[PDB]
């Protein structure tokens, strides 16, 4: 039972809805 | 009778409940999404994460409005107009999950590291503006 | 002399743990002698005679109970005195469970140790 800050890892996207 | 001391001796084992545990990760927008009345449980993302066989990850929704104590529903504004939209884990992802972790008593919900869980507009439907919306994931090794 | 074997039992859970849940097996065979005593050893023995104890988890540092199991406690042979020090003795050639004593215990997730001092005894 436990958490590894080095694994905290971020990660992100750019969504785009056509139109 | 009696106890001889020549023959004693000290023997030892360890007994192993192996918290220790990883990850991984990444994630793909699917295009050819539309503006206006959506369907309910649309699919706009999908965080992907496999592995060795590796057992359990954490994860939250990041923004400026994060809206759950939990962990995972939160809303995101556009760039151009600025609207905001409802965002969240999948209903299958929710019942996939294997629990709600206390990291020092910050909650995150946990997900076994072998998947490709997809993330959806939550509710019922949203009429959508053609405009971009970015998403952010922090995700981690939460160990069981 | 003694041929001593300790050897854990796998499959073993985290968290809450059956009562008496096996956690390992003692193995004393001999030749030459008809019988063993045995004590556990730790920072905190619990009984006189020395077959209940507490153990704690390695990675975070929280105890567990240990010992004998009511099933082994009623094969030994005698309780048997070494200048005063107490042994319950037991017949070689023969296994003795260890389990978590107590209830239903909580196990929190991490590495244990166990050390006996087994000696020998000819009735």
């Amino acid at each position: 039972g436990s958490f590894l800050p080095n694994s905290e890892q971020q990660k992100s996207v750019d969504i785009v809805f056509s139109s | 009778g009696s106890f001889l001391p020549n023959s004693e001796q000290q023997k030892s084992v360890d007994i192993v409940f192996s918290s220790p545990q990883d990850l991984t990760v990444s994630l793909i927008p699917v295009s050819g999404l539309k503006a206006g009345k959506n369907a309910p449980s649309a699919k706009i993302a999908k965080l992907v994460v496999n592995s060795t066989t590796l057992k359990e990850f954490g994860v939250r929704g990041i923004s400026n409005n994060v809206v759950d104590s939990t962990g995972t529903a939160w809303r995101v504004a556009g760039k151009n107009t600025g609207k905001e939209i409802g965002v969240g884990l999948s209903s299958d992802s929710l019942r996939r999950s294997d629990s709600t972790e206390k990291w020092n008593g910050v909650n995150w919900m946990t997900f076994n590291s072998n998947d490709t869980l997809d993330i959806v507009l939550t509710g019922p439907a949203q009429n959508v503006t053609a405009d971009t919306y970015p998403i952010t994931l922090d995700v981690v090794g939460y160990q069981p």
